[PDB]
RNA sequence: ACGGGGAAUCAGGGUUCGAUUCCGGAGAGGGAGCCUGAGAAACGGCUACCACAUCCAAGGAAGGCAGCAGGCGCGCAAAUU
RNA sequence: UAAAGUUGCUGCAGUUAAAAAGCUCGUAGUUGGAUCUUGGGAGCGGCCGUCCCCUGCUCGGCGCCGGCCCGAAGCGUUUACUUUGAAAAAAUUAGAGUGUUCAAAGCAGGCCGCCUGGAUACCGCAGCUAGGAAUAAUGGAAUAGGACCGCGGUUCUAUUUUGUUGGUUUUCGGAACUGAGGCCAUGAUUAAGAGGGACGGCCGGGGGCAUUCGUAUUGCGCCGCUAGAGGUGAAAUUCUUGGACCGGCGCAAGACGGACCAGAGCGAAAGCAUUUGCCAAGAAUGUUUUCAUUAAUCAAGAACGAAAGUCGGAGGUUCGAAGACGAUCAGAUACCGUCGUAGUUCCGACCAUAAACGAUGCCGACCGGCGAUGCGGCGGCGUUAUUCCCAUGACCCGCCGGGCAGCUUCCGGGAAACCAAAGUCUUUGGGUUCCGGGGGGAGUAUGGUUGCAAAGCUGAAACUUAAAGGAAUUGACGGAAGGGCACCACC
RNA sequence: GAAGACGGUCGAACUUGACUAUCUAGAGGAAGUAAAAGUCGUAACAAGGUUUCCGUAGGUGAACCUGCGGAAGGAUCAUUA
RNA sequence: CCGACUUAGAACUGGUGCGGACCAGGGGAAUCCGACUGUUUAAUUAAAACAAAGCAUCGCGAAGGCCCGCGGCGGGUGUUG
RNA sequence: UGACUCUCUUAAGGUAGCCAAAUGCCUCGUCAUCUAAUUAGUGACGCGCAUGAAUGGAUGAACGAGAUUCCCACUGUCCCUA
């Protein structure tokens, strides 16, 4: 620190408090503008209704179609692109399905190729998208 | 208390005449209505009677001054300038 | 301006040790400097000094050895309890073998070792190793 | 370094070590006092007195010959100025500067040097009030300072 | 945002959490007013109004699970009438 | 949450990577020079280490002859600090005992009825308590309303006393008040390589006001002699036999202050250069002057603040945003050229911003060398001037203090470039202010506020993104500079 | 001694207004950011072909240009009586 | 002891009636025009028209500008600059 | 849609603004808003028959026996007359 005086606790504390807002990880957490914009509203997972299937173009270095799903949440009515993981998992996902949707890993930042796709599909109609992939369950229709 | 923020003597004109013409008039209106120190007695009694004519209330001595001020900036430079031409003519 | 006469003295003897001068002049003398110097001397990190006595804040000429690694002040004077003294000497002295925190107790200016024996803490002055 | 300047000048009087009376001076403490009362009567500041003393009379310091210093001597008799002699000159310098700005409003540096002088008057005032040598209701007043020269 | 005892991480400092079994406070759908009593502004007491909802032979009557079970809803999220 | 010394109290940064307010003043805030009790005694284990002492004034005993000690209580500048004692729910944490068969746990258990547990520590601050008296505050006596003494008196007046009966002032005891003289060494540290102020001779493109000069430029009056002039890379628009350009005399106007002019000076910065006068100011030096901590740095607040811009008045020589044309060009509403508006100038108000830069906050300390320079002072051979000396200028050789700088080096630092400051930094704390937290979005939107406006100050978020950036290296490149070589270059 | 009534009192509650926080529609306008290969030029980086940049003005399809004053982060640490 | 007009507060009271007659502003959100006050077609148009301050052009140094008059050494502006 | 280009062409080709305005023929323009329904109103959009800078442009607080539109309140204006 700078001001060292023995009776300087209120300046050192109030300075540290004022200058803590200039931190990104702080002001994002401690102003609720991030949480108001967060489609999950602070939730880890969220359920939502599949309403179409988007073929997202990857970033320039990697040219391929990332088969995502436009999901509308049960709790918000907010619309979301959710990346369907794996080779052929999208085939198990049809329009109007309660899919459980999680974040991708980077705590609300777009991951790798997919531009502005922050979420992924975990379960489809209370049946895990891993189990459908492995062939340990089947889609109840 | 302070009554008006930024009008003064020209609060009497209300909303009339325009802000700039009320502002321009203010600088004059203060000076012409101001009482000035009589150079002859020192009493702050030089009040403007009419245009160009100032009168000490105590001396009862009238001075031919400016329209809105006791001294005009020009006539102060002329009195200085005439006095220096006077020092050169007289040698 | 000069707001710690002890600090502007300990640094003055430290710059001379870093350079290798055989004796150093330290312009303002206080009883606090002399008491700091005498504690360094009983442990033998300086040779004998002499306080030059003007009718003012005196001067001191300290006869430097080359034993003093660093002589450093602590400003402000953090009051120290015996339960907190071990944590000070953890992160202010090099090893638990040598080096001394001096601190002004009620029983007089003296090193943390002498301040432990008397079971009496006080306000930290500085240190030397 | 100065108060109101970037100067860090080392230029002040340096007393000799020995505080004894010098063994040539024929002035006794009683006769130095009677000489200060002779000079203080003339309208002379404690500063101006002590100069005249060490110049043309050889009395180096009054504090070494007598026990008391010069203002402490003036005051014990009752010839001392009411407001202090240093505060007087700052008030005097301000009144001089302000009379210069009565005709020179263009002078931005005389206006700036005024604020530094004006600041120093309000700064010695808050010193001379804590020492109870000015009355607590003492205010520096630009309008009325000219008659307190 | 009930507070605290505490909790997690932790060299030395700290940082964060503490609805949650102990202590103290508060409230019983929202307010408000009272009765009895040593102790209540009590709600497994009462009376009002509001919201909600019940049985009715349509005149009226009756209610209060932030008790334990359980149901519905809400949801990423939680047990046996 | 650690990692994150990427929130930095410990402990980060701010010349160039993000970052020091343009500048100074200034109140809270924070921080503040030195200085007042030490010297001995007297016993202790082997010159040496250690215990102990450097207050005062009614109750009861180791009592003793109105005097003497030890001990119970009330008491005594205070706070911060430190140590100590107290009180401080358990559970949890730490931790003692303890084979839940181990362990998490549990508070049990163990010996042939008996024996033993169920401790203890910790519990920020704040409060209570008893030391310590260094440090940091803080207090007294300076018109002595002064400590300490007994005296003189003024009154309300305990109860010890005038046989039991009553009264008085009484002695007598406290409470408050005066008149004296006596007494102490009668009382005020020092004078900061802190500061303010006085003073002395000075110094400086410091500031203001008036004055004065200089050439140029422009326009004009006239006088020459003439066909071109001007401008350019080349031209053209443009001026021109109605005499241009040029040369000569004058006159008028408004700018500007060349050379001298420097890595020189001055100022808070912005800035400041003809003469002379006037006005107040200022640093530095000199000081055996004065005051005696008055100080440093500073939220809020305030003065100044280049240029451009705005407002009103005067003026408008030159230059010249806009505008017009001539060129150049594919275009050229640009560079070039010819004109020319606002502006540029002055007076009075506004604006408050710059690469306002040393991209480097201020105050203080310390840490190498050298030769210069500016200023003041000091001293020292000799040359020169007023010559006629004396004192003064001009040189010369130093020293000292502040000042703008320079070179030098393994002080040391730094990512390096570089830096005697950007050092004295993991061996981390002299004081204090402002300010940074990956790049964008953005100095944006929004609200507030200031302004005539332009805009100034304050100032987000959603979203976006894996880099942006610094220094240095090597190549490649250059419509940069140099040095070569070659009849696949030239002569 | 019941109902009931005057007045006082606490005061739910609805009605109206005002303020305040939050969420949200909107013609049209004007920005930001992201795209593997749109159009027009070439503003910047080499003296980037007019050094660049800063502040402030005005102008221009667009980058930008130009006036005024600054800066070197320059393309000169230097220019000789 | 001489007081002369009010102001505030309270009690009670009437069939909620009381500025009891009289006197005596409907209000709000917007557009257009003219800044405003002023003026105007007496006898159909009071307006947005005219005027106005502000602004900006122009002429004129008097033997002059502007203007009058049949005339003049005429006259107005002009007791002017 | 046309920043850009090409040509014709003027003394100069309407800039900053503003707008179906008291100025827009077409026109009851198109979109939004106000309504149950709006040739009206306001807000926008401009290739604007034929806007536009002291023939002044754009604004505009205060003002108005000025010209409009809507809302509240009010009411024999009306239902529907007595």
């Amino acid at each position: 620190g700078k001001c060292r005086g023995l009776r300087t606790a209120r300046k050192l504390r109030s300075h540290r408090r004022d200058q803590k807002w200039h931190d990104k990880q702080y002001k994002k957490a401690h102003l609720g503008t991030a949480l108001k914009a967060n489609p999950f509203g602070g939730a880890s997972h969220a359920k939502g209704i599949v309403l179409e299937k988007v073929g997202v173009e990857a970033k320039q270095p990697n040219s391929a179609i990332r088969k995502c799903v436009r999901v509308q949440l049960i709790k918000n009515g907010k619309k979301i692109t959710a990346f369907v993981p794996n080779d052929g998992c999208l085939n198990f996902i049809e329009e109007n399905d309660e899919v459980l949707v999680a974040g991708f890993g980077r705590k609300g930042h777009a991951v790798g190729d997919i531009p502005g796709v922050r979420f992924k599909v975990v379960k489809v109609a209370n049946v895990s998208l891993l189990a459908l992939y492995k062939g340990k369950k089947e889609r109840p229709r | 208390a302070k009554r008006t923020k930024k009008v003064g003597i020209v609060g009497k004109y209300g909303t009339r005449y325009g802000a700039s013409l009320r502002k321009m008039v203010k600088k004059i209106e203060i000076s012409q209505h101001a009482k000035y120190t009589c150079s002859f007695c020192g009493k702050t009694k030089m009040k403007r009677r009419a245009v160009g004519i100032w009168h000490c209330g105590s001396c009862m001595k009238t001075v031919a001054g400016g329209a809105w001020t006791y001294n005009t900036t020009s006539a102060v430079t002329v009195k200085s300038a005439i006095r220096r031409l006077k020092e050169l003519k007289d040698q | 301006v000069r707001m710690n006469v002890l600090a502007d003295a300990l640094k003055s003897i430290n710059n001379a040790e870093k350079r290798g001068k055989r004796q150093v002049l330290i312009r303002p003398c206080s009883k606090v400097i002399v008491r700091f110097l005498t504690v360094m001397m009983k442990h033998g990190y300086i040779g004998e000094f002499e306080i030059i006595d003007d009718h003012r804040a005196g001067k001191i000429v300290v006869n430097l050895t080359g034993r003093l690694n660093k002589c450093g002040v602590i400003s402000p004077r953090f009051d120290v309890q015996l339960k907190d003294l071990e944590k000070w000497q953890n992160n202010l002295l090099p090893s638990r073998q040598f080096g001394f925190i001096v601190l002004t107790t009620s029983a007089g200016i003296m090193d943390h070792e002498e301040a432990r024996r008397k079971h009496t803490g006080g306000k930290i002055l500085g240190f030397f190793f | 370094g100065r108060m109101h300047a970037p100067g860090k000048g080392l230029s002040q009087s340096a007393l000799p070590y020995r505080r004894s009376v010098p063994t040539w001076l024929k002035l006794t403490s009683d006769d130095v006092k009677e000489q200060i009362y002779k000079l203080a009567k003339k309208g002379l500041t404690p500063s101006q007195i002590g100069v005249i003393l060490r110049d043309s009379h050889g009395v180096a310091q009054v504090r070494f010959v007598t026990g008391n210093k010069i203002l402490r001597i003036l005051k014990s008799k009752g010839l001392a100025p009411d407001l202090p002699e240093d505060l007087y000159h700052l008030i005097k310098k301000a009144v001089a500067v302000r009379k210069h700005l009565e005709r020179n409003r263009k002078d931005k540096d005389a206006k700036f040097r005024l604020i530094l002088i004006e600041s120093r008057i309000h700064r010695l005032a808050r010193y001379y009030k804590t020492k109870r040598v000015l009355p607590p209701n003492w205010k520096y007043e630009s309008s009325t300072a000219s008659a307190l020269v």
